[PDB]
């Protein structure tokens, strides 16, 4: 059975939510009860099989490649994206709730404002900010995800994926809307994605990718429309851009010690 | 906060790369392109006071720490890592590295596992004698017997029923005989007795060893010589014993070429594979050593002091059995070392 | 009691079965219930069945008629190819339609005398 | 393809398609490849479409296709 | 094998060791083993009730408890050969254990053979922790399978809502439909969305099975050739 | 307080109770790093495996009771814990390890780097049946001088000079080398074969990169074949 | 199942797949075959003709690209790069065919939300299935009969 994790400081999320992104009611929705709804749909689906013993991260890669798993890795995937947002919005990873703790200012770490340069032709974190929350109003038409993520090149980029896409595994990033039309350039990368993955030999047609999240931010109506309604969904990433638990982004990014 | 810290000896560390670089530059180049250049500027140049010190400093530096010293006497995980550039992308060992912290931190975010077996477990975290439930026992197969067809009708007071084609061992006396035999295993444990764990079926050996372990004890998962109790001086004497203390700390005494020689008989066996393992029995019998073995239903239950009924074929079951019995010994160990301290 | 839960349990479910295991005639559906064991427990030989499986078994599933025999061995192979089967037509997408226009089976239909 | 002859008394060739023998029917000629290949026509995968499927009471599946031929 | 003495009087022959002087010191498990007694009756125990069903074992129904006409309209006056035979025999043997349910899994598994080819996992994880309100089909922590529709139907004849086992079984067996047909849809549908949105797979089932096919079909093409070349040589003579 | 006499080993038991203890030494280093990569080199071949012989392990393995099976295992997984990639090896591996290494490192090795004279020159000897040859080996374009004598004069048969260039003609450098061989003992072919011999091990100072390709044509072997009394 | 934005279409296929003439007789070219349920996700249209044969073209587009580029290159084709498209582009096709033709359109008679947006604040995050039992207890039958087409009695 896969259960909800406790969250640090939960009395406090509870009754206050979490301060200038979401308020109590909002937290309820996207985690206390939306994780309640993966996890059980999860279980069911998991249930009597092998899948059972493993944590959503590692099903999602176990059936990335499947075609008619896909319901469970869209379960897993959501589970384990929700769990990468609600940690970086949370005030204190740590639980001040005997130490009555009021404060935690988190702010980037050096080597997340180096690569950040590095990798965005020297612009900065305000840029790169604005720069994410315009991709995901024009790239992301209804649910998805938002992730800043990191490649085996130590470059960050931008990734935003449709409904429950996953940053690790780029056949399953979900970065393309193909309801909607598509330029000759993203049909020519999908379809050096498709040669690509067939160049695999493995017999599961399975392809090596070592790309890893950063920040995570949850684009689902879950997350934003109780507090911010229809409509005002950058607003709801403005405020989470700007009020993410840095403890947690930096310990993401590897230093090598 | 501190990162400089490491960056200022990462600057360092590579300016010692960009050092060493191009002292082999230097070696290739050949003596008589800088040699005598080198010495006609010298010839040509007038040394002053201060050139003068360092002309003298380093000689001493260099005769003290090169020339006049002890070549030899009488961070730190992965230290050997070859960091690759801030430009270029990450190296084989530092994808290794970079996915083991995502195995910490990230790699459980999204729920937890309940309720579920691990098979590890049964090993590293057995649990305690009072604590084990019938369903305990029937989650691990303990109650799966053999064919009816091959019944030991012998057993017959430990049989439940018959089902699918087996006998059901009844868990309700396994119960009650696995707290016996697993008092027995506390007991000499405390006395100080020594227990040896017997199984020779595959798969048992890493039971066995940390049954051993974590009781102080002995085990064999190979083979049995026939006479290693009966003929013990044959087979075991050229081995080495050892004396140790109340704390089971070698004292490091010399042992005297009598005291090495003598018979050390163990003062409780536990067999796993009974029915393979006759000749152990029969000479545990000979020794007047007690046993405790998991009894099958086509097995000799009179062949043991303490029988436990259970199903001796499956791994889980035997691990299970065996995990509850090295921590009855390990209780029993600990509680010999607690009075020793107080 | 120990006979409840005997019931109950997993080995219980499997319904009896001495179908025979190498069967050469026509074979139109599955006749043995695949047994599946995780990776972790194929390491230790464990399925869930009476007796270890012989460590030359390399798959995950089997199908088998004896938990134990006379000869003192378990009746099984190590196959679970009809769960692919299965699984393949689905990906055709082909629904089963009845050639005689009969009423749904999987629905709580109002027949009558007709 | 299984045989390269039509099933003898039926009109259909046999096909082995996802685990499946099914029933199938050509546009109107058969393929060159079946007289080139011979009794080796199984090694040869065709595209096929499935027209219907049928559930038989011996709880067998009456799986019709047809011979896709590249065109 | 006869019942073996010695392994269980160890502590008695090593107190005649002790006692005589032969051996100087106490072993180590002689004062536990004084302490916990081994069992050393060994006797077969008679048996009367079937655990599983609670048929009572050694019980004869006399005459005097027969006393309407049979099915055959004779009345039973005088005990017959079988009631005159000593059945002792059946009191030691282990009883067969039966239950209902076995009869339905047997039926479930034959009107639906292909359910057998979904697979099951035999290994436990805590048969304890197994907390399941059978009054709906669906349950944390089990699959949904043929197992749930017997579960249910119990659950309908244990409370009375339904006489006939046959009638709590349809009720059961229509609401495993609703659920699979549930399950079928989403997989589809969770497929097709997830190609709407860009995702690529590698090797299909269809797919996976055609290469397996070619392997085996690549190994019987050399063979055949080989073995229709030795014919040809061989019936030449 | 008290004290007792215990068997030292846990395998005590056991058939060969030392080589079991040492396997479970092993064994424990092997799960405690089952995750650590293992080198790519080893596709590379690294010629790296002094492990000790048979009989020293059976001085720390039990001695007559060291079976071969139970020498083959310790080589397998000592083989297995030296193989994890060097930059992720740990001090606790390659301490276990030093004890299995063969301790002729004690001592030092006995080959000096070959290389070309104060003349360019490179020298070298060689052997066939009684004959011997003395080769100097200078880049040139393919002047050859046999003990002061022309080589068409002092070996009358042309098979004789075709082993003479066959080495040069391996390396495809007929035309850039000047050989001047002296040679004594035996007769015509073993001196014919004794220069082809000494040639390939001379040219290998020019470019040792081609002592493969020499090795493979099988010039660089020294013919062990003699006159043998008969017995 | 749909699991974020989409719709679930009732949807009647057009009997007009001759493509001659087409969408001029307001009744002739308003003929349905038979019904058929339909999901679109996002912003999709339930139609199907002006968007159907999209990543063929696409498809055949980035093919002439690299075969021109290829020419440039100099290069002898491939062994299974033009068996390969050929397969690629002959199952793109016949996907898309017609029962006649390759005209199939298909007219909207009833859609229902399944946008987490319609039934989040009403029903809760487990109230999806109550949302869909209520919406089919809600929908006037008056307004999807208009919509039908009339049959296509060919038969
Ligand atoms: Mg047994």
């Amino acid at each position: 059975i896969h259960v909800v994790p406790k969250l640090p400081n939960s009395k406090a999320l509870l009754q206050n939510g979490v301060p200038n992104i979401l308020s109590s009611s909002g937290f309820k929705t996207v985690w206390f009860d939306y994780q309640r709804y993966l996890c059980d749909k999860l279980t069911l689906a998991t249930a009597g099989q092998s899948l059972e013993s493993y944590y959503p991260f590692h099903i999602l890669l176990k059936t990335a490649g499947n075609p008619l798993q896909s319901n469970i890795f869209n379960l897993a995937s959501s589970i384990h994206n929700n769990h990468l947002f609600v940690e970086n919005i949370l005030p204190s990873a740590v639980e001040h709730g005997t130490n009555s703790n009021a404060v935690v200012k988190t702010e980037p770490s050096r080597l997340f404002l180096s690569k950040i340069k590095d990798s965005f032709n020297g612009s900065d974190w305000e840029v790169v900010k604005e720069e994410m929350i315009y991709r995901a109003e024009n790239e992301v038409l209804g649910q998805g995800w938002l992730f800043l993520v990191e490649n085996n090149e130590k470059k960050l980029f931008i990734l935003t994926s449709n409904n429950n896409g996953t940053p690790y595994y780029f056949p399953r990033n979900q970065s393309f809307d193909l309801n909607s039309a598509i330029s000759i350039d993203e049909f020519a990368t999908l379809k050096q994605m498709k040669e690509l993955i067939g160049k695999s030999t493995k017999l599961n047609g399975k392809v090596q990718d070592w790309t890893m999240p950063i920040i995570c931010v949850n684009l689902w109506d879950h997350a934003y429309l109780h507090d911010y309604g229809v409509g005002n969904r950058s607003k709801y990433v403005k405020n989470v851009l700007d009020n993410l638990n840095w403890s947690v982004v930096n310990n993401r990014i590897f230093s090598g010690i | 906060p501190n990162n400089n810290d490491e960056v200022m000896l990462l600057q360092q560390k590579l300016l010692y790369d960009e050092i060493r670089s191009e002292l082999k530059s230097l070696s290739q180049v050949p003596e008589d392109e800088i040699l005598p250049e080198l010495k006609k500027s010298l010839e040509q140049d007038k040394l002053s006071d201060k050139e003068q010190q360092l002309e003298a400093e380093l000689s001493d530096f260099f005769r003290n720490y090169a020339l006049l010293n002890k070549l030899f006497d009488s961070t730190k995980p992965y230290p050997n890592l070859i960091p690759s550039a801030n430009d270029k992308p990450y190296s084989s060992q530092e994808l290794f590295l970079r996915q083991l912290n995502h195995s910490m931190r990230t790699a459980k975010l999204g729920a937890t596992i309940s309720k579920v077996y691990y098979p590890h477990k049964d090993i590293f975290y057995p649990p305690l004698p009072e604590n084990i439930t019938v369903e305990s026992l029937m989650s691990a197969g303990v109650h799966l017997g053999q064919s009816t067809s091959l019944w030991r009708s012998s057993t017959q007071s430990y049989i439940y029923g018959e089902y699918k084609g087996i006998h059901i061992i009844d868990l309700n006396q396994t119960l009650s005989y696995l707290k016996r035999a697993a008092k027995v295993v506390e007991g000499v444990s405390e006395s100080g007795g020594i227990i040896l764990f017997l199984g020779t079926r595959q798969g048992q050996k890493r039971g066995l060893e940390e049954a051993a372990k974590k009781t102080h004890g002995y085990y064999v998962s190979t083979r049995w010589i026939p006479g290693t109790l009966t003929n013990s001086t044959e087979i075991s004497g050229i081995w080495e014993k050892q004396e140790i203390d109340s704390n089971d700390n070698p004292t490091e005494r010399a042992l005297s070429p009598n005291e090495t020689s003598k018979q050390v008989k163990p003062d409780l066996l536990v067999v796993l594979n009974p029915t393979e393992n006759r000749n152990a029995l029969l000479e545990a019998i000979k020794s007047r050593v007690p046993t405790i073995a998991i009894i099958d239903t086509d097995s000799e239950p009179s062949l043991v002091t303490y029988p436990i009924p259970g199903n001796d074929d499956s791994l889980r079951s035997v691990n299970f059995l065996l995990g509850v019995l090295a921590r009855a010994g390990q209780r029993g160990l600990q509680n010999r070392l607690a009075r020793n301290n107080e | 009691t120990l006979a409840e839960l005997l019931g109950r349990s997993r080995i219980a479910q499997v319904a009896n079965n001495h179908k025979p295991l190498t069967y050469t005639g026509k074979k139109f559906h599955p006749t043995h219930q695949i047994i599946e064991t995780k990776p972790s427990t194929l390491y230790r030989q464990e399925w869930g069945l009476k007796s270890a499986i012989p460590s030359k078994i390399k798959s995950r599933y089997l199908v088998y008629n004896d938990l134990d025999t006379l000869e003192r061995i378990t009746t099984f192979e190590p196959r679970g190819g009809t769960q692919w089967n299965r699984l393949r037509f689905q990906e055709m997408g082909v629904p089963i339609v009845s050639n005689i226009g009969r009423q749904n089976p999987f629905f709580k239909y109002i027949s009558r005398p007709e | 393809i299984l045989n390269v002859v039509k099933e003898n008394n039926d009109n259909k060739w046999l096909a082995a398609i996802g685990g499946f023998v099914a029933d199938v029917v050509f546009f109107q000629s058969p393929p060159s490849s079946f007289n080139s290949m011979g009794d080796f026509i199984r090694m040869k995968t065709f595209l096929f479409e499935i027209l219907e499927a049928s559930m038989e009471k011996n709880g067998s599946v009456s799986m019709h296709a047809r011979l896709l031929e590249p065109q | 094998m006869k019942i073996q003495t010695n392994a269980v009087n160890v502590l008695q022959r090593t107190s005649a060791y002790l006692k005589s002087g032969l051996l100087k010191e106490t072993p180590a498990w002689y004062n536990v083993v004084a302490s916990i007694p081994p069992s050393t009756k060994f006797t077969r125990e008679p048996r009367f009730k079937n655990p599983s069903n609670g048929h009572i074992i050694g019980k004869l129904v006399d005459v005097t408890e027969q006393p309407h006409a049979n099915n055959k309209g004779l009345y039973k006056t005088r005990p017959n050969s079988s009631d005159k035979r000593v059945g002792v025999k059946r009191l030691y043997r282990p009883p067969k254990l039966t239950y209902v349910e076995d009869r339905l899994r047997s039926l479930f598994y034959k009107q639906h053979p292909w359910e057998l080819s979904r697979p099951k996992i035999l290994v436990e994880n805590e048969i304890g922790d197994e907390n399941y309100d059978w009054s709906h089909m669906l349950q944390i922590g089990r699959p949904l399978d043929g197992e749930s529709v017997i579960q249910r139907t119990m659950y309908l004849i244990k409370t009375k809502q339904y006489g006939d086992m046959v009638e709590a079984y349809d009720h059961a067996r229509y609401e495993f439909y609703a659920l699979r047909m549930q399950e079928e849809t989403e997989q589809q549908v969770a497929l097709e969305e997830a190609e709407m949105f860009g995702s690529l797979f590698g090797v299909s089932a269809i797919e996976h099975g055609i290469q397996k096919e070619q392997e085996v079909l690549d190994v019987w093409e050399k063979k055949v050739v080989e073995e229709t070349e030795l014919m040809a040589a061989r019936t030449s003579n | 307080l008290p004290r007792r006499i215990v068997p030292k080993l846990a395998t005590f038991y056991s058939a060969n109770p030392n080589h079991e203890d040492r396997i479970n030494r092993l064994e424990r280093l092997l799960r405690k790093y089952i995750k650590l990569p293992s080198q790519n080199n080893n596709e590379a071949q690294q010629t790296k495996a002094p492990w000790i012989s048979f009989d020293e392990y059976a001085l720390i393995g039990g001695g007559t009771k060291l079976k071969p099976t139970q020498y083959t295992q310790l080589l397998y997984m000592l083989n297995k814990l030296h193989n994890i990639d060097p930059q992720l090896t740990n001090d606790e591996i390659t301490s276990e390890l030093s004890q299995y290494y063969k301790k002729s490192s004690m001592l030092s090795n006995n080959i000096k780097i070959k290389t070309l004279d104060e003349f360019g020159r490179s020298i070298a000897v060689g052997k066939r049946k009684s004959s011997t040859a003395k080769v100097f080996v200078v880049r040139g374009t393919g002047e050859i001088l046999v003990n002061g004598r022309q080589l068409n004069d002092y070996f009358l048969k042309m098979k004789d000079r075709e082993s003479i260039m066959y080495p040069l003609q391996v390396i495809e450098s007929v035309g850039k080398y000047n050989i001047f061989a002296t040679t004594s003992g035996g007769g015509p072919t073993g001196q014919a074969e004794s220069i082809m011999h000494a040639i390939a091990k001379a040219l290998v100072v020019f470019n040792p990169l081609l002592k493969s390709r020499l090795h493979k044509a099988g010039v660089l072997t020294r013919d062990y074949r003699h006159v043998e009394r008969k017995k | 199942a749909i699991s974020g934005d989409g719709f679930t279409w009732l949807v009647a296929r057009r009997q007009l797949d001759k493509r001659a003439m087409r969408n001029d007789m307001p009744n002739r070219d308003i003929e349905y075959d038979k019904l058929f349920i339909l999901n679109t996700y996002n912003a999709g249209t339930p139609f199907n003709f002006s968007t159907s044969g999209v990543m063929n073209e696409l498809n055949n587009q980035y093919t002439n690209m690299e075969k021109q580029r290829a020419k440039e290159a100099g290069n002898l084709e491939d062994s299974e790069m033009t068996a390969k498209q050929a397969k690629t582009k002959f199952i793109y096709e016949t996907q898309q065919k017609g029962f006649s033709g390759k005209e199939v359109s298909y007219i909207p008679l009833l859609a229902i939300d399944a946008s987490p947006k319609t039934w989040l604040t009403d029903y809760g995050v487990f109230g999806k299935r109550e949302y869909l039992e209520r919406v089919w207890d809600s929908i006037e039958w008056k307004i999807v009969e208009s919509r039908l087409p009339q049959r296509t009695k060919i038969q």
